């Protein structure tokens, strides 16, 4: 009863929306060919780059910034 | 991640720590212990941990998950598969963030620049 | 002659596709089980359908 | 590889050769036992025991053969 | 060999079979090298959420009691 | 007769049957897994002969 | 106040599933008989644990079952070198005192763990952050000195090394970012607009044919005549592509008394 | 290797030939022991010992073959 309120924070919603965007993003990923080259996922690179470009800034010194509550593994 | 069927064992052994585990290749002998008939292509047996995965499927198709899958040839395949992907996940991470731990890495014992020798 | 199906290729032009079919057809080695055939093989008869490992109904049930 | 398996099962058939010689050897053994009994029937029990004993030695080769067969068939 | 299930899925082993010759089979392994660097990067962009959500802070002074488990010696 | 009357016919066939990988490929073809072969795959046996110490040209 | 039951009890609905892994007739027949009388049999042992009663594991005849340990080539010799190969036998042979000792952890995995810093050192860190976000960094000198003094030195070394590791991992993650966000020559000038409206299923076997001849019935109606004609066409195209061939390079590993380069191995010997 | 291994295992099957002749030699030996026993039972124990004794000379070739068999099977 003391810590129930923490589930009302908007960061919980932000976390779920990121998980769904990754689901819809990876669902759209597809193999384009079978030439056994990296171009077989030519269009999928653009899809994932849009996802990364949507939560980072590529034109920075460190697009992935460290914070103690982040991801390393 | 390993992007091949074969890997050098020494590349996954430690240089400054005791070596108590190896990263062995798939145990092809366990494939001959399945009593039933099955189709397996030789092109899929070398890639890491996939053979134990296909064997588990073959055993879960012939048998189920209750009172018939519980035979030594089928449980060892499921245990090997589950253990292979756990060890490979840890070795892969250790290779990504701790490459200096393994033999063959130029950072395990760095060679100095000529400017550090005083000549 | 080449047969069409639901599984299509990955080529934009028709020449690259025909070049792929000619490459695969040039590598076919027919093995017939009937005598009096220029391509006859009692043993070592190649199958013409590829096997695919899938979870059965007993698996998913 | 595949042929190695084929010759293995082929060898497994070869084990039927002692099975053949064991049959002839048994008939010969009992053939002599019959004439032997007629010569001195007073010791039928002694001759009889020796008859089966020899036959036991024959089945030894038999079990020895199939054993080798099943081994080479799986080893 | 990390990202096992991801790599096996990209190679198509869930629906088809690899070519039986090493030349093309090996090129197909090196073809996913870009995608692994991408999917790994995406997995490192997750936003934070309160740690005090499904886990009480173990550094709280309330837990300095260092209490033991009382048992019955049957 | 042409096979028996030859000198290398026995070798080209023996070195092929002795290469465990090439026989593994054939075992896959018999099961239904086959595809096209590159120039490098076609010489898989020539590489095997060279390793043994044979003098083979045209790799 | 009924005892609690685990999820596995609702799969089997009994505490006495006589599971024996030994696939011999004598064993499975006795288990079926024992599995039926477990309700009124005093010699009954549980294999499904509960809140009120512990349970036994899987049975192997009269003994107990455990999977074969995952193959591990590490071993230790006593009398003579055995050259132990974990892939040469199905089940691992027992370790004889005069022959071999196996590596530790028959059933073990590789994990990463961390020591828990001392409680008083943790309280000094909490007080520093708290005074930091409240009063700012410039007014936390007393709280910083308490850390360097109360925290034992082995902890300060860990704290010092954690920063260097995460600094290393931070770079290793950004290098992957750079390789991932790099635009290749086959995607120059292409954006999300040039992407196709396709999903994962469109690259599978049903929609995208694999690179094998017998994946479907495409080449099942081909005759030897059509093949001979195709062999003539591929050779025609080779009259223009075979004109070029890479030149032979020098062998970097010519000297055997030199550390060779781990160059990519040839496909075939 | 695999090609020669195929004929290796095949040769190992050949070792089952003495297993056959050893059985026949046994059936014949005990036959002579029985008929000979009837003609002069006074020396039963003597004949009996020589019988099994002779048999020992039979399994000699048997074990010799199997030994030679596994040898070439791996040498
Ligand atoms: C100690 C003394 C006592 C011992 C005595 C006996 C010793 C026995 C052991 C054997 C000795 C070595 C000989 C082994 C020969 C190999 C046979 C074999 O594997 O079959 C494959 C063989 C070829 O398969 P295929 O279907 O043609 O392949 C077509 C594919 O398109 C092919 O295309 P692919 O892309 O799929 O390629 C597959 C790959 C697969 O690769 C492999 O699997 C390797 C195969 C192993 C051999 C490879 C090395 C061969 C090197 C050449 C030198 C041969 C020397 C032989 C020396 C003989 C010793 C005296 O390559 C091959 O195809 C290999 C071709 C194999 C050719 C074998 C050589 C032909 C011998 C020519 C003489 C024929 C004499 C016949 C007389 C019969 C009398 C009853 O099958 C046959 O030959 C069929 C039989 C012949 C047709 C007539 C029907 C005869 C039926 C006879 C029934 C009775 C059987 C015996 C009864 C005995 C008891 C009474």
């Amino acid at each position: 009863k003391q810590n129930e309120y923490l589930l009302e924070h908007e960061d919980v919603k932000r976390y779920v929306w990121w998980y769904e965007d990754l689901k819809e993003t990876l669902a759209r990923v597809h193999r384009q060919a079978n030439n056994h080259k990296a171009c077989d996922f030519k269009d999928s690179e653009i899809i994932l780059q849009d996802f990364i470009r949507r939560y980072t800034n590529p034109k920075d010194n460190l697009p992935i910034k460290f914070h103690p509550q982040g991801q390393t593994f | 991640t390993i992007f091949a069927e074969t890997w050098e064992a020494s590349e996954y052994q430690y240089r400054n720590k005791a070596n108590l585990k190896t990263l062995p290749v798939n145990h092809l002998g366990k494939l001959a212990e399945l009593k039933f008939d099955f189709v397996e292509y030789k092109a899929h047996q070398l890639i890491a941990c996939h053979l134990y995965e296909r064997m588990t499927i073959h055993c879960m198709n012939q048998y189920g998950l209750f009172k018939d899958f519980y035979r030594p040839e089928c449980l060892d395949a499921q245990y090997y598969f589950k253990t292979c992907v756990e060890l490979n996940a840890a070795y892969g991470i250790q290779k990504k963030f701790f490459p200096e731990h393994f033999v063959g890495s130029p950072y395990a014992r760095p060679v100095p620049q000529f400017q550090q020798l005083g000549l | 002659p080449v047969k069409e199906g639901q599984a299509k290729l990955w080529f934009s032009t028709k020449e690259e596709a025909d070049a792929y079919d000619d490459k695969m057809i040039s590598n076919i080695e027919l093995k017939s089980q009937d005598y009096e055939d220029e391509n006859f093989s009692p043993v070592f008869n190649r199958k013409t359908q590829e096997y695919f490992l899938e979870p059965s109904e007993k698996f998913k049930s | 590889m595949l042929l190695v398996k084929a010759v293995k099962v082929l060898v497994m058939g070869g084990c039927m050769l002692p099975i053949a010689f064991g049959a002839l050897g048994t008939g010969v053994l009992f053939a002599g036992f019959n004439v032997a009994l007629s010569r001195n029937p007073e010791e039928t029990e002694s001759l009889f025991n020796n008859t089966l004993m020899g036959f036991a030695l024959i089945e030894t080769f038999i079990f020895m053969s199939i054993g080798l067969g099943f081994f080479v068939l799986f080893a | 060999m990390d990202n096992y299930f991801t790599a096996i899925t990209l190679l198509g082993l869930r629906d088809q079979n690899l070519p039986p010759f090493k030349d093309a089979r090996l090129q197909r392994y090196k073809s996913i090298k870009k995608m692994i660097d991408l999917i790994e990067t995406t997995t490192k962009l997750a936003p934070p959420m309160p740690v005090e959500l499904f886990m009480l802070n173990p550094t709280d002074p309330e837990w300095d009691d260092d209490m033991t488990y009382p048992t019955i010696t049957h | 007769m042409a096979f028996l009357s030859g000198s290398a016919t026995y070798d080209q066939l023996a070195d092929y049957a002795s290469y465990n990988h090439a026989m593994d490929v054939n075992q896959d073809q018999q099961a239904g897994l086959d595809s096209w072969m590159s120039e490098k795959d076609k010489n898989m046996v020539k590489y095997y002969q060279r390793s043994l110490g044979k003098k083979v040209e045209g790799i | 106040k009924a005892p609690g039951q685990i999820y596995a009890y609702d799969i089997h609905n009994t505490h006495y599933p006589y599971v024996n892994i030994k696939q011999d007739s004598q064993t499975q027949l006795l288990a079926s008989f024992r599995r039926s009388i477990a309700s009124i049999n005093p010699f009954s042992y549980r294999q499904v644990p509960s809140q009120d009663r512990a349970a036994f594991g899987l049975r192997w005849g009269n003994a107990w079952y455990a999977p074969n340990p995952y193959p591990n080539g590490i071993h230790f010799d006593r009398v003579f070198p055995t050259h132990y190969d974990p892939l040469a036998e199905t089940n691992r042979t027992k370790a004889n005192l005069q022959l071999i000792k196996y590596a530790p952890g028959n059933y073990s995995t590789l994990v990463v763990t961390s020591e828990k810093l001392p409680r008083p050192c943790i309280r000094t860190i909490q007080n520093y952050r708290r005074c930091q976000m409240v009063n700012g960094t410039e007014k936390c000198n007393s709280e910083a000195q308490d850390i360097l003094a109360i925290c034992p030195n082995w902890a300060l070394d860990h704290m010092k090394e954690k920063v260097r590791f995460y600094t290393k991992a931070l770079a290793i993650n950004n290098q992957t970012y750079i390789r991932a966000m790099q635009v290749e020559e086959y995607n120059q000038g292409r954006t999300v607009a040039d992407v196709a409206p396709k999903t994962w299923i469109h690259g599978t076997r049903q929609h995208l044919r694999p690179d094998t001849m017998w994946a479907d019935d495409r080449y099942t109606n081909i005759t030897q005549t059509e093949i001979n004609e195709a062999i003539k066409r591929v050779e025609a195209r080779k009259a223009r592509e075979h004109e070029k061939k890479p030149v032979e390079q020098a062998n970097v590993n010519a000297n055997t008394g030199e550390q060779p380069v781990r160059v990519e191995k040839s496909l075939y010997p």
